[PDB]
């Protein structure tokens, strides 16, 4: 709405009951306040698809989605006792990770969540979630801690149990401090069911709070901060969606400062300007202003529909930023069984932005011209040459040297699923 | 077993002449393609050539009537070189054209090829419809690309070495229930109106596409997207008829952005294209992923080949049909020395002309390598195959080197080189 209203981005496998459980947080803030959606609750719930653990009404929206892929429809939030929260829920195969991390806002903190259980431990131990790419895109300029839910702590065979909790504690801790992050004081855990509840109150009997002395999950989050009265830092405002009716509509977040009505707002990529018709809220809409953490929808007069598209950023003229086509790169590669050959085709990960990318040629290795053998990258002498490559991809994509800033500039490459590289483009160039 | 991509410097070969004999650029109205079908008689044809002659002789405009007689005995004179048709036909390619090297010589093919049954053509026009042989070993639009999505739609075809997309539209079904009062239910009611219109208008334009004239031009067709907004398409009374028939594969793609689309396509051959000639997959990808295994297990275009060649020591043989490397013949003496398509120092290697000596190093002339590729293979127990750079890989080859790469049986190792420590 004005400020101090989260922003959160969920992440996990997709099994995870992630959508279940980010659906439970948005259904209705005030707690229950529903004389609609408790006559939603009252079975409906599911055929075999989502299938069924309580924490619904919602499970079964995903049938209907045409589904298994999706099930909160990109879309989500509630309100706590302290602020607003986005939600922002990330893949059951989706790509509403992308929509995060370039796109609706870089999140204070993200969320991860995780299904400890039989057939959940083996595809959690896999672990390739969208925890993984899908926290690195997430990761190529902010979103950390996250703290972790440990969903599915109750059909399995825990049967409101005491085990298993600390276990994945230790093996998700040495997750997170993989790649090479931050401490530990920023990574807490809170056992959840989606099933049920439990996160934003300890108004439970649960089984876990004989045991459990500390916080609910919304207090280890509340040990941030806040602010006041809108109109903080820079204005920037990522498209989730658009189509049009009088004007243009456009969905998605705002990042940071402001919109109110009958301001202009500038898309870079595009080059263009528009004024905004109106601005939607999240919560209870009368006409009001907004905040970066919640959304907006918005209506924009004068711009036509193919101007914007989703993964751009809309700001004022003051903070702005630029972008051009295939690029050079030092790109830093991992220990990996396969090599880059020149031109081999990756998936790159910037942003909203996974697409196809041919490393087209390989200009310099450590000094010379090479395969990209650098399994542990640069030169071990004086300038880290890595790799310096030029990366080519189907059309132009809105990027920046990592120079003037390093977000837009950074990336990861993989090639299957392993993630081959990282690097900073250095240079633009048609 | 299929030689595939062996076949890739043949196929290329007839499409000069496909291209030549129907251009037959030349100017003039005298370009002759007789074609005659196993079983049929020879002057039959002669005869007719003949009725066609005094015919001929009739036009009396000196330039016209000369192109036409030139033409016709050209034709005639070649026919009786063949004493009868032989089995498998007789293919016969006559015309005055703009030859070059002021050296004339209208075009003058004769030849015996394998199979091209009741074609029976005699032309004289711009083309010759030389058809139905060439239906016969088709060779069309390939496979078929219809995308789902929940926000739009994609079609497209991937072809041999031709992908193309080019013809697709976007959807705002309805999504938002919307909001301010009214219902609950409506929207989903709602939204199953404007998801059969999306099942209408996908189907329908994927319809007006890939079932041209009275038939699927395209062999094969896939259906992809996610969360069963196929499997709605698939059995389906609008989409239907001859398509439901073709669809081979079913894929399911994430987010569906490109990548995902490409895998989709890529996963899909594998008994289906068909021929043995285009798509590859399962040959392709394993030269690309044998090499991959620091088993230096690759020739890849431009510093071991014709050695490795002459040397068995590979299990299939990857070459372009557009490869600028030949060989040359005429250096040092007492011997033999061979030139590779000459580059920016093969071209000009004169340097190894030994003036105080004599060593005439004068870069050979022009021979093409390609073709012996095509015809050598079985002494060195090795194989051979062709393709194309029409992609990201593609363009590696031609930056990285020319346009030829081996790929050897078992892992052996990266020929050492200077460069290597
Ligand atoms: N036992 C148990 N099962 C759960 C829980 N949450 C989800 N599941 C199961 O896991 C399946 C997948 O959950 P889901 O949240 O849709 O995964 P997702 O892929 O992250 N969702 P999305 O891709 O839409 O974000 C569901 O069909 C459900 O049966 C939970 O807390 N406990």
């Amino acid at each position: 709405g004005g400020k101090d209203h989260v922003s959160l981005i969920f992440m996990g496998h997709v099994d995870a009951g992630k959508s279940t459980m980010g659906g439970n947080l948005l259904y209705l803030t005030g707690s229950v306040d529903k004389r609609t959606i408790e006559k939603y609750e009252r079975e409906a719930k599911d055929a075999g698809r989502q299938g069924w653990y309580l924490s619904w009404v919602m499970d079964t929206n995903k049938e209907e989605r045409n589904d298994g892929k999706t099930i909160e429809v990109g879309k989500a939030y509630f309100e706590t006792e302290k602020r607003r929260y986005t939600i922002l829920d990330a893949p059951g195969h989706k790509m509403y990770v992308s929509e995060m991390i370039g796109g609706a806002s870089q999140a204070d903190v993200g969320v991860l969540v995780i299904s400890a259980r039989k057939g959940e431990y083996e595809t959690g131990f896999e672990r390739g979630g969208q925890t993984r790419e899908h926290a690195l895109l997430a990761k190529t300029q902010g979103v950390n801690k996250m703290v972790v839910v440990v969903n599915k702590m109750d059909d399995p065979t825990v049967n409101w149990s005491k085990e298993r909790y600390d276990q994945c504690v230790s093996n998700v801790s040495n997750f997170l401090r993989a790649i090479g992050y931050n401490i530990k004081t920023d990574v807490v855990f809170m056992p959840v069911s989606g099933y049920s509840g439990a996160n934003l109150k300890d108004h439970v009997d649960p089984k876990e709070c004989p045991w459990y002395t500390g916080p609910t999950l919304l207090e280890y989050l509340d040990t941030m901060n806040h602010v006041d009265r809108h109109i903080n830092a820079p204005f920037m405002l990522p498209i989730a969606a658009k189509m049009k009716d009088l004007g243009t509509i456009v969905e998605g977040k705002i990042e940071s400062g402001h919109i109110k009505k009958g301001q202009s707002t500038l898309l870079m990529p595009n080059k263009t300007a528009v004024e905004i018709q109106n601005i939607y809220n999240e919560t209870e809409n009368e006409v009001d202003m907004a905040m970066c953490g919640e959304q907006v929808k918005l209506r924009i007069k004068g711009v036509e529909e193919e101007d914007i598209s989703p993964g751009f950023v809309l700001t004022s003229p003051k903070n702005p930023i630029k972008s051009v086509t295939k690029f050079v790169a030092q790109i830093a590669i991992v220990e990996l069984k396969s090599i880059i050959a020149a031109g081999f085709s990756c998936v790159m990960h910037v942003h909203t932005a996974i697409e196809e990318v041919h490393i087209v040629k390989l200009l310099h290795k450590l000094e010379k011209g090479t395969n990209r053998k650098s399994k542990k990258p640069p030169a071990f002498a004086k300038k880290g040459m890595k790799v310096i490559a030029v990366l080519e991809t189907e059309a132009p994509v809105c990027v920046e040297t990592y120079q003037d800033y390093p977000q837009l500039g950074r990336f990861t490459l993989r090639d299957q699923g392993t993630t081959i590289a990282i690097g900073k483009i250095v240079k633009i160039a048609e | 077993m299929d030689n595939e991509v062996e076949k890739n410097i043949e196929i290329w070969k007839v499409k000069k002449l496909v291209q030549s004999l129907e251009k037959a650029r030349g100017n003039g109205t005298s370009m002759i393609s007789l074609v005659i079908p196993p079983k049929g008689l020879i002057p039959l044809y002669q005869k007719m050539l003949t009725d066609e002659y005094g015919t001929a002789s009739n036009i009396k405009s000196r330039v016209n009537r000369l192109s036409v007689l030139s033409a016709i005995t050209s034709t005639q004179q070649k026919l009786k070189l063949y004493n009868t048709l032989p089995k498998n036909g007789l293919v016969l390619y006559c015309g005055d054209i703009i030859t070059e090297d002021g050296k004339e010589k209208k075009v003058t093919f004769d030849i015996e090829p394998y199979k091209p049954i009741n074609t029976s053509l005699y032309l004289c026009d711009n083309k010759f419809h030389t058809e139905v042989l060439s239906e016969l070993l088709q060779a069309d639009d390939k496979f078929g690309f219809i995308v789902m999505d929940g926000q739009g739609t994609l079609f497209g075809s991937v072809s041999g070495n031709t992908r193309t997309v080019l013809h697709k539209f976007t959807v705002d079904l309805p999504k938002k229930h919307g909001r301010g009062g009214q219902s609950a239910l409506r929207f989903a009611r709602l939204r199953e109106e404007k998801r059969h219109n999306y099942v209408r208008k996908v189907a329908e334009v994927a319809v007006q596409n890939f079932i041209t004239n009275d038939k699927v031009n395209v062999k094969g067709l896939i259906l992809a997207g996610s969360a069963d907004f196929k499997t709605d398409l698939a059995k389906s009374e609008l989409f239907d008829p001859r398509l439901a028939c073709k669809v081979i594969s079913i894929v399911d793609v994430s987010y569906g952005g490109e990548n995902g689309f490409n895998q989709a396509i890529e996963l899909s051959a594998e008994a289906l294209a068909n021929v043995k000639y285009v798509q590859e997959k399962k040959l392709l990808e394993a030269y690309f992923d044998e090499i991959s295994q620091d088993t230096g297990k690759f020739c890849f275009g431009i510093d071991d080949t014709l050695k490795a060649l002459d040397l068995g020591a590979v299990e299939k043989l990857i070459v372009f049909e557009n490869l600028e490397t030949i060989r040359y013949t005429f250096k040092d003496a007492e011997d033999n020395e061979v030139i590779k398509f000459a580059e920016p120092e093969a071209k000009d290697k004169s340097f190894a002309i030994d003036k105080a000596t004599g060593q005439e190093m004068d870069v050979v002339s022009e021979e093409p390598l390609i073709e012996w590729l095509a015809a050598n293979y079985k002494n060195f127990g090795a194989t051979l195959e062709f393709i194309t750079d029409k992609s990201s890989e593609g363009a590696q080859f031609v930056t990285g080197f020319g346009g030829i790469g081996a790929m050897l049986r078992y892992k052996v190792n990266f020929e050492q080189l200077v460069d290597e420590s």
